Parts: C-alpha cells; structure tokens; sequence
RNA sequence: ACAAAGAGAACGUUUAUAUGUAAUUGUACUAUAUUU
C-alpha cells in the first residue's frame, strides 16, 4: 500500500470550507500544522474519559484502591481508537470533528472515517485546503537589485536527475529499510543553504567568485583596457 | 574547538480535498459536462438502481461543492427518471446506458433508421413473459400473480431464490394456472407507448397510498417515557394524564400517539415551555397552548427529513422504516419502495423553492449553518429531538 | 552512498579527493559501471545546485546593502516596515531575528 | 534542452542563451535526428553514441569487409564497417600522369 | 554468487571457429581484432632492426633547409630512442621532425652522404 | 538504422586526419584516423585553407608520446590500439597475496578536533595529518571535520600546496610501504637530508674531559 | 571446503596451510651387492 494511482497530495492550496466563515475565527486555526492538531490532541483526549466513560465504558486504569491509577487511560489507545460502534462514533464525531471544525463529511468519508487515527488526517485536509496560498509578489524596486547582479543562477538542473518513476509499490520499502542510497540510488531534496565547511564545491566556487572580484575591480581601475591594448600594440608592430 | 571521543558517529546507524468546481471551470461548456456527464448520470445511476439513496449522495456531492444540486433542475429530472427508470427496469434492462450519451431503452430496433421501437434482449422477452402472463390471469379471473411483485431488495421476499430471465430451455416456468406464454406471445409488444398501455398499474409505483407521511412529525425509537426531562415531563404527563378526560395515572409505559410525542419535546428541552407547561397541568392545554410551536412544524420536520436521509443508508433504511412503516427493509416489495422514494422526492421538489428556508435548509451542510440560516427556535427543539432519537437505542447499545 | 568497488577503487578515491572527483574525473567508458550513472547524474545536479545556492547569497548580500543604507533611517520603528515593504521583506521575522539579536548576542556575554 | 538555461526574472522564461548551443554535445537518436545536451551531462549517453557508430548490421553479415584485404580500405572505428574514400580508375590515371611518372 | 563463474569452458581451447563448428568468436574475444596474431608476432616488420624506416631521400639543398628548422640550442642527445613496443616510424620532414628519433638519426645519415655538416652533437 | 551517423571525435585539424579513438575518448581498436570530410575535401582545397606556418603545426609529431593522453605512448604507434597494459596493471599480480599493509592518508583538518581520551588535538584548523584510512573514511569526512588532502584542496583552502605522494603508488608490501614512508620523510623533511641534520659527530667530540 | 595472513576483516577477494577418505586410485682397498 503506497499509491492508489490518484493519491491526492496534501495540496496546501487555499480553498476555504463553506461554513469555515472567518476561518472559524481564522487565527484560531491559523496555527502551525501541528498546533492545529495540538487542540485536537486535547480535544480528542476529552472525546474519551468522561465523554464515553462518563456513560458507557470502563477504561480508567484500575489500581489497588479500585480507582483510576493513571491520570487518563493509556493515551496510545486514544490515538488508535476504533469507534467501530456507529453512534458511539457519531457521539465522538459530534464533538471534535463536527463540533468545532464544521468539516461536514461525505458518506464516503464517514465510511472511511473509522478510527480517529485516520480521522485526524481528514481534519488536517480541509484546514490545509483552507490554508490561504502565498501571494508571490516581488516589489519591482527589489527586483532591480536582483535583475542587475552579474551573478545569476543556471536553474535547469532538476531535469538532469536520474529518472526513477516506475511501479512505486517499492518506493516505500526503501524507507523502513536502508536502501535508498544503495546502488547509486539517491534521494534529492532541494535546499537553500549548504554547510560551508568541507563542501569542496562550495569553497571551489568562492575562490572563483573571489577571483571575479579581483577581475571586476581591475576593470574599474582601467587596466584590463590597458593590457588589452598592450597586446595590439605588440600585434601591429609589423 | 570540537571534542570527538572517537569510535562514534558509526556512519551507518487518502482523503480528497473537496473543492467546488466553479473555480475549476475555465469556460461554460466544460461545466455542463461535469453537470451532466459526471453528475446527471450519477443521479440516473441511482434512479435506475435504487433511488432510496439518491438523496444521500446529494449531501456528499454538496461537500465537494457543486452549486445547483438541490435546485429543481435536478429534481425536475430525478423525479422524471425515477419513474421510468422503473418502466424499463421491469422490462428487464440491466445497464441503463447503451453508451455514455443514450439510454439502453432508446437504442431503436433498426440500428439507427428506426423511430420508436426498441431492440430487446432475451432477458426482456423473458421478463415480458411474466407481464403478459400476468395479463392473461388478469383476464382469466384467477389471481394475476405478478412474480415480480414478490421481488424486493435481496430478491424474492419469501426466502426463495430468484431464477434468471434467460431461463434454461429445459426448465420452463411452472405455471400453476396453465396459461402458457412463449416468444410468439411477446412478439408484437415492442414499441414503448404500445407497451406502456397494456399493464400500466402492474409497473407504475403506487405513490398515492403513500402520498405524504413526510409533512407530519414522526419518530423511530421514542416512547412515552422518551424524554430528556426523565422526571419533569414524564411525571408532568402523569399530571397531564390524571387531569385528562378518562384519566389514568402515569402507571404504564405505552408510547403516546405519534403526532403528540414531538409535542413533549417542544416542552421537554425548551425551559420556557418546560415552565409554561411547568405550571399548567391540563391535558387540553399542553397540546393547544402552543400554536406557534405547531405553526412551524414544517421547519421542525424537514430538518428531520434531510439530516436523517443524508449520512448513511443505515439511517435512510431506518428512515424508510420509520416513516413508511416497515418491519425490515430487506424483506420488502420492489414497487412500494419505489413509492416510498417517490414521495420522498415528490416533496423535495416543492420543499426547495416554496419554503425559502427549505432552500438553504438543504443546500447547507453543517447543522449550525442551518440554525444560523433557518428557523433557530424550531431547531433548538429539533436538535433535542435528534438528541433523543438515539437515547433509546443507546441503552439497547449497552 | 554504498556503491560496490574493487580493492583498487578504494585507493583511487583518496588520491583523487573523495567520492565526487573519482566519479567525475573518469568518463563513461573509463568508469564502466552503471552505478556510475545513477550517482554521477546526482553529483552533477547536486553541484549545479550548490552553485545556485551560492549565487542565491551573492544575490542576497547584494540586497542587504540596498537595505543597510535604507535601514539607517531610524526615525521611526513603525516606518521600518515601509523600509522592508519597499523591498518586500516581512517586518515580523526581521524584528524577531532582531529580537533574537538581543538574546543570540547576549548569550555570549 | 532545459538544463543550464538562464530564466529571466520578470518574464519567468528561458531567455535566449547564444552560448548554449555551443556547449552542446549532440546526442544521436533513432526517433529524433540529434538531441543537443550540455556537455556536463554527456557521459550518461556514451553507449547510444557507440551504438550509433556501430554498423547497424550484425558484424557477421558484414564480416566479408573485415577478414579479407579490404581490411585496409574500410573504416572500423566503433565497428563502423563503412568504406574509406577510393580514387576512381580514371583519376588515378590522371593523378599519376600529371606527375609524369 | 561467491564467484560469478569459475573454470570457464574456454580455458580448454575449445575450437569455436566460424568455419569449423559454426559458432563465431566467443563473446570475450573482441569482434574486430584489427591485426591478426601473426602481425603482432613479427617484430621485424615492426621494430627497426637493419631496416630503412625513412622512405624519402632528400637532395643536398633539401637538407640545407630542413636543418633551418632545428631550434637554437637543440642537442641530439636529449631525444632518446623510443622503446621496443612503439613501432619504428618516420613521417618524413614535418613540424618538429627533430624530436622524432628515427627521423633525426636518419636525416642525420643522409647528411653524412650528402656532405652536409651535422652541426649538432653526437650520441654522447 | 541510424539517422545522422555522428561525426569523428577530434577533426579540429584541417589537413591531417583525426587521431584514433580512445586517445580522444572512444573505443580502442584502430591505429588510424579517417575523417571522411578530410578525404572528400580535395587537395587544392585542403592546402587552400591553411598556410605553411600552420601545415608544420598539425603535421606536428609527438612520436614517442601521445598528444592527447598525457604521459601515454602514442597508441597510433603501439603494437595494438588498446591502452597500455603494464603501466595500467591492477593491484595484485597474477599470483601474489593481498598483503597491502595499513596505509595512512593525509587530510587537512577543518576543525580543532580534540580527542576526549588523550586531550590531544587530532589537529588544528588547516593542519594535514596522516591518519588511519577508515577514520578518514567513516569518522573525519562525514562530520565535516576534514577533507582529503589532495593537492587541489591545498589551493582551495588558501594553503601552501605540499606534495605527499598520496597513494601515487599503492604499496602492496610492508616493505613497499615502509619505503614509501621514507619518501615523504624526504619531501616533508628535505632539509633533514640536503646536508647533515646536525653533525654532532664533528664538533668538540671529547669536550667533557674537562670541568666536571 | 575450513581455519591462517591481508586490509581500524559488514561482509564479496588473493596467498600460506592438514583436515574427510570425503572418492575416484593403486598396493603379492677392487670388488661383490642393487635395481622392490
């Protein structure tokens, strides 16, 4: 189980839910993609243990005094909790997923929405599709400092990667195993900054850039124009 | 400076985001494709197989965000096909479509040079046997036993397995009467309006006997004890029963009349009616003193139609068992379920544009957005009704 | 990166500077392997990027100077946003870093 | 053809690099005439180069051009069993009379 | 696979000639061995031993004008005799013909007969 | 089939034909070079596009050596077009044992690595030290604490480029190694040998016969 | 085949070493010794 051939990407593109409204107070869910679940992890915690143990269950860890020993039942079970009971799912669905988020599901959803271990994914989706997309604007006054530099990047290299796409059932095995840097295979994650220590393709570019300075300086002084004419003076002598 | 002890570092150690397609249509035509070639047939794909759930996908596709679903220009279609997607479903057709565009029941007899008559399959001309055999018995005087009225959801309701239309040529259908039919019988009956005419009633779903049970507040698993004030109202009703004509103290547990069990709820949760009836103890007053709570029963009932017909068939089955009065859904007649759905869609095409609130009552998705849009006070009680419908199954769940 | 190599290619690396040169120095028929393509087409694209992240900084230190002068006008810290807004830089993370500057510096005290 | 292509800032497109077509190592191909690649990524295509030079026949069918004394009059780099230039019989006449030998 | 294939069946000199049993060369042998094993066996036609490497013989004034190409200060000792395996060659008088040992000590000989004076050194 | 048979490798000259492959990067197997463009070009043309000064500059001879493969014999004039076989031999001979001893390689140090156990610097920044091979392979190189002391990183690191004979020959024998050690002791301690280290022997040899 | 050497022995390999009969083999001063 890796790819169902239409595996929807997280898609952070910003299309807001119908009743999301002012982002449901926006700023309340303009929180980092885990701070979003941070409220979930206390909400979903509350969705048990005086939500169903208040009426119809027994999960508080008994002790020598006939009492909940642990503060709450083992939160591991809370995370992987299968609400296989229809209404007892709804009774824990009218609280956290539909209480606050207004994330109306489809029959398909609630059919897949079996355990909150999976339903966390569902609530992560809509907020992420409600996550307003970045406004990629550049003040032109800032561009002319970019659009004037002598040094510009090449910006065509990703296409020079060794193409790997095939049946991707074995594109996940490489994770649990140590095999993705095997036999010349290598994953490529584009970055912005490199380690300046020991990167022989970084330092080698510095002593190329730091030479482009000593040259460029020698155009300002007006000598490259002198020795470019020193040759011609020695070229037209006869 | 860095410290390395050494002998260290040991170098080697699917939910779809439901987006409205209005933002996707670059033009006008490719929208009409998504409307018809992607959603209309999806209604016809249910209008043929089982319209009992045609109102469930509506809530689902509304989550994905299409605009004009509940608007009539689907119901003006759905209500049409959900009748004749039976007319040909009982001729014998299995797949409703001959291609993407046309209907399986419209590929005419001649390849394309025909006007009105349709090429039948051996399933048809063998499913038209039980029709024409039902005709002879309808003229014989004996019981016109329509074998395809014993059919239902999981087949023949009688615990009997159902034979298939291309019957083996060595097992001809045993006829206890003796009226034999064969290919020469169903030969001349081929054109639609020359076959719609002969045996209309036997195929027409009977919506008249179930014209409306939907504009009347009903309940699934509620009794006379069923209440949130399990001490205030249920004992007040004793004070309503000892005070009623022909009084009996509230010493029994037999549910009150259906239409009045919701009247408990207008006075159960609303702590205004829980004291506006908290002082008055007559039986005549608890049903009469609330005109307002009865002038807005439509806004109370409709929300019990939509919300209980959206989420899962396990509700829509239950809901078709609550209203139309079934024991189970699986052991049911085919035509009457076509009736039960008809009335569910006869009203859905008036509930939208008539009732201004009903329009956004159905286009909406969340429970809250309807309250903020539609009648809130009619919902504070309706939410309680919904809070109570499961509170009796909850003990049955324990 | 675990490629299989001979007893001798373990020594061709040291005298060549590492695993980058020993691949790019040889060429095709010289480096007969087919792993010497899965990995060479990786160093090349990884070096072509390293020289992009670099110019990305000389394009950035260039943008610092046209701000360092524009940042000198400290008449009001509320028009400091307009100092960065002219260059599109977001005031939040800047003063935040400048608020780290009050701790990231005074951690070495 | 989209590698090492400077992109212009405002337009967001590959501005024309007149120097690009000269660092180009034209790789042969069977569906396309020749595909120009930047020199730096040429070494992944050293085989399809040696497979394009090779006479498209198996050698054993053009073996007759390799065993006899036409070995000297035939190119054989990368098994390209192609003929070398040969003077005509009328040219070798004039090209040896104009030396009056 | 500890070893891919040990004891390959070619080690027995299996006569797989294309005219004999129909199989061509084994795949390990190259399909075009440019020169046969006889041409690599006769060094006599390959190494100059009592053999006239330089075909061309120049006149008297033709050798008073190849010497005009030797650079100033060149000694005929620095140019060493090529090894065995390098075929003894002479392309004639070309650019820096002097550095070609065989051409040098053959143009030198044609100067011994043609009276011209070999101004540079000996084979010290 | 082949649309557009590719051109030869190095036909840059205008008169002389290109050198054989491999020499310029290709497939060994011919000791000649044939540019069909050069032959089909007639003589009056081939002599037109050049001058006498230039003709004597591509007829140029390197006979004992190759003009393209540095340090390599002219594989136009060898016995066979294939690259040399003795100056290219592998590590182990046909019947010799894999007795390649412990080799130590130099690496410039980019970090003042301070060993916890000895409180001793492996080395300061910009300091080339002969360390064990796997340490430099698995410990010092992955953590960016050092780089291989090739004679081109001495230039990148603003260092003075000093020779180390770094695996020039791989000494297959402990004698072959303990001799290669005696070579760097000549490169890094040249003045130790140029003359006497310090002739203790010939300066007042019995001087402490006197004065206690 | 195993162990040994060799490589800071994650393993791939090349030398030096006596194991099983693994398993095939075969075993009637001029003298006067010797070829088993």
């Amino acid at each position: 189980n890796v790819a169902p051939a239409d595996y929807v990407p997280p898609s952070p593109r910003g299309i807001r839910p119908a009743a999301w409204d002012d982002e449901f107070a926006d700023v309340v869910l303009s929180m980092s993609d885990e701070e979003i679940q941070s409220y979930l992890l206390d909400k979903l915690t509350e969705v048990i243990f005086a939500e169903t143990q208040r009426d119809g269950y027994e999960l508080r860890r008994l002790d020598f005094e006939g009492k909940p020993l642990t503060e709450l039942p083992e939160r591991r079970i809370i995370e992987n909790f299968v609400f296989e009971e229809e209404t007892l799912r709804e009774r824990v669905l009218d609280r956290v997923v539909e209480g606050v988020f207004r994330l109306v599901p489809t029959s398909t959803d609630r059919l897949e929405l079996k355990s909150v271990a999976n339903i966390i994914d569902f609530v992560l989706t809509h907020v992420t599709v409600a996550r307003k997309p970045l406004q990629h604007e550049i003040p032109e006054a800032a561009r002319t400092v970019m659009r004037s530099h002598p040094l510009q990047p090449q910006l065509g290299f990703v296409h020079a990667l060794p193409t790997d796409n095939r049946d991707a059932v074995v594109q996940e095995w490489e994770r649990m195993h140590h095999l993705d840097w095997q036999f010349g295979k290598a994953v490529y994650e584009p970055r912005s900054a490199e380690n300046e220590r020991g990167n022989l393709t970084w330092l080698r570019e510095v002593r190329h850039h730091e030479a482009r300075e000593a040259f460029q300086a020698d155009v300002d002084s007006g000598e490259a124009r002198r020795r470019h004419m020193a040759k011609i003076k020695a070229a037209a002598q006869v | 400076v860095i410290s390395y002890k050494a002998g260290d570092y040991h170098l080697v150690p699917w939910f779809r985001p439901y987006d409205l397609q209005d933002g996707c249509f670059d033009r006008d035509h490719e929208r009409l494709s998504y409307r018809f070639y992607n959603l209309e047939t999806k209604v016809i794909w249910k209008a043929f197989d089982t319209p009992e759930l045609i109102g469930m996908l509506l809530h689902d596709e509304t989550v994905k965000g299409n605009s004009g679903m509940y608007a009539p220009d689907m119901l003006d279609a759905a209500l049409h096909y959900t009748r004749e997607a039976r007319y040909w479903r009982c001729i014998g057709i299995t797949k409703p479509f001959y291609d993407r565009n046309t209907l399986r029941a419209h590929c005419w007899e001649d390849n394309g040079l025909q006007v009105g008559t349709l090429v039948m399959s051996q399933a048809m001309r063998h499913a038209l046997m039980d029709l024409e055999r039902a005709v002879r018995r309808k003229e014989l005087g004996l019981e016109p036993n329509y074998l395809w009225d014993r059919w239902g959801p999981i087949g023949f309701i009688d615990g009997a397995r159902a034979d298939y239309l291309p019957r083996f040529e060595h097992n001809p259908y045993v006829d206890p009467d003796g009226v034999d039919v064969t290919e020469i019988d169903v030969l001349p009956f081929n054109t639609h309006e020359q076959i719609r005419e002969r045996y209309r009633d036997f195929i027409e779903p009977d919506t008249a006997p179930f014209e409306e049970v939907f504009r009347s507040p009903s309940h699934g698993s509620l009794t006379t004890l069923a209440d949130i004030p399990n001490a205030s109202v249920v004992a007040l009703y004793k004070d309503l029963k000892l005070k009623a004509g022909t009084p009996v103290a509230g010493d029994a547990v037999e549910l009150a009349p259906a239409d009045v069990r919701t009247l408990f709820y207008l006075s159960a949760n609303p702590e205004w009616r829980a004291v506006a009836d908290g002082k008055a103890s007559w039986e005549e007053v608890v049903d009469a003193m609330q005109p307002v709570q009865a002038e807005l029963d439509e806004k109370i009932d409709a929300a019990r139609l939509l919300q209980n017909t959206r989420h899962n068939a396990e509700r829509v089955r239950a809901f078709f068992e609550e209203k139309c009065g079934f024991h189970d859904f699986m052991y049911t007649p085919d035509k009457t379920i076509t009736a039960a759905v008809l009335c569910y869609l006869t009203e859905l095409r008036r509930i939208c544009t008539e009732t201004a609130w009903g329009a956004a009552l159905a286009k909406c998705l969340t429970d809250m957005e309807r309250v903020q849009g539609m009648g809130r006070d009619a919902f504070l009680v309706y939410r309680h009704i919904e809070d109570a419908i499961l509170d009796k199954k909850r003990r049955l769940w324990a | 990166v675990q490629v299989p190599m001979v007893e001798a290619a373990m020594f061709e690396i040291e005298k060549d500077g590492g695993f980058d040169n020993f691949i790019l120095k040889r060429s095709g028929p010289e480096l007969r392997s087919t792993y010497g393509e899965r990995i060479r087409r990786h160093l090349l694209v990884r070096q072509k990027e390293t020289q992009k992240n670099f110019v990305l900084d000389q394009q950035a230190k260039a943008l610092a100077e046209v701000t360092q002068a524009e940042l000198m006008k400290a008449t009001s810290e509320e028009e400091l946003d307009a100092v960065l807004a002219k260059y599109g830089m977001d005031a939040e993370e800047f003063k935040r870093l400048m608020a780290k500057r009050v701790m990231e510096q005074r951690k070495s005290v | 053809v989209h590698a090492n292509r400077y992109v212009d800032h405002d337009t967001y497109e590959e501005k024309y690099d007149p120097h690009w077509e000269h660092n180009a190592h034209l790789v042969p191909d069977q569906q396309f005439y020749n595909i120009p690649v930047p020199k730096e990524y040429k070494d992944a295509y050293w085989w399809r180069d040696l497979q394009a030079r090779r006479v498209q026949c198996p050698t054993e069918w053009v073996h007759f051009r390799m065993h006899t004394k036409d070995k000297l009059k035939y190119d054989f780099q990368d098994l390209a069993f192609r003929k070398k230039f040969e003077y005509s019989y009328e040219d070798v006449v004039a090209n040896a009379k104009d030396m009056c030998s | 696979e500890t070893t891919p294939v040990k004891y390959v069946p070619e080690m027995l000199n299996i006569q797989n000639a294309k005219w004999w049993n129909g199989r061509g060369k084994p795949v390990y042998r190259s399909t075009y061995n440019e020169k046969s094993w006889l041409e690599k066996a006769r060094w006599g036609a390959f190494t100059k031993g009592s053999r006239p490497v330089m075909r061309q013989r120049y006149s008297a004034a033709a050798l008073k004008e190849a010497l005009e190409m030797v650079p100033e200060g060149f000694e005929t000792c620095d140019v060493p005799r090529p090894p065995q395996r390098i075929r003894a060659q002479s392309e004639g008088v070309v650019g820096r013909w002097y550095t070609n040992y065989w051409t040098l000590h053959s143009v030198r000989y044609q100067c011994q007969l043609a009276g011209v004076e070999w101004q540079f050194g000996e084979r010290q | 089939v082949a649309p557009w048979v590719p051109p030869p490798r190095h036909d840059v000259k205008v008169t002389m034909p290109p050198p054989p492959g491999g020499e310029v990067g290709g497939s060994y197997g011919v000791s000649t070079g044939y540019s069909d463009r050069l032959a089909r070009t007639p003589y009056w043309k081939r002599m037109a596009l050049s001058t006498y000064a230039l003709r004597m500059k591509e007829n140029e001879t390197r006979y004992p050596m190759s003009p393209h493969r540095e340090g390599e014999y002219d594989l136009r004039y060898t016995v066979t077009a294939y690259p040399d076989h003795i100056k290219h031999r592998p590590l182990l001979e046909i019947g010799e044992a894999h007795q390649i001893p412990t080799i130590e390689i130099p690496v410039i140090f980019l970090v003042n690595l301070w060993d916890e156990e000895r409180l001793t610097w492996f080395g300061r920044q910009y300091e080339t030290v002969y360390v064990n091979r796997n340490v430099a392979r698995e410990e010092l190189l992955p953590q960016r604490y050092a780089i291989y002391a090739t004679e081109e990183a001495y230039k990148l690191l603003g260092l003075p480029v000093v020779n180390h004979s770094i695996h020039e020959e791989i000494p297959k024998t402990p004698h072959a190694y303990k001799k290669l050690l005696e070579k760097q002791s000549y490169t890094e301690e040249r003045w130790k040998y140029t003359i006497e280290y310090l002739f203790r022997k010939y300066e007042a040899d019995p001087p402490e016969l006197q004065d206690k």
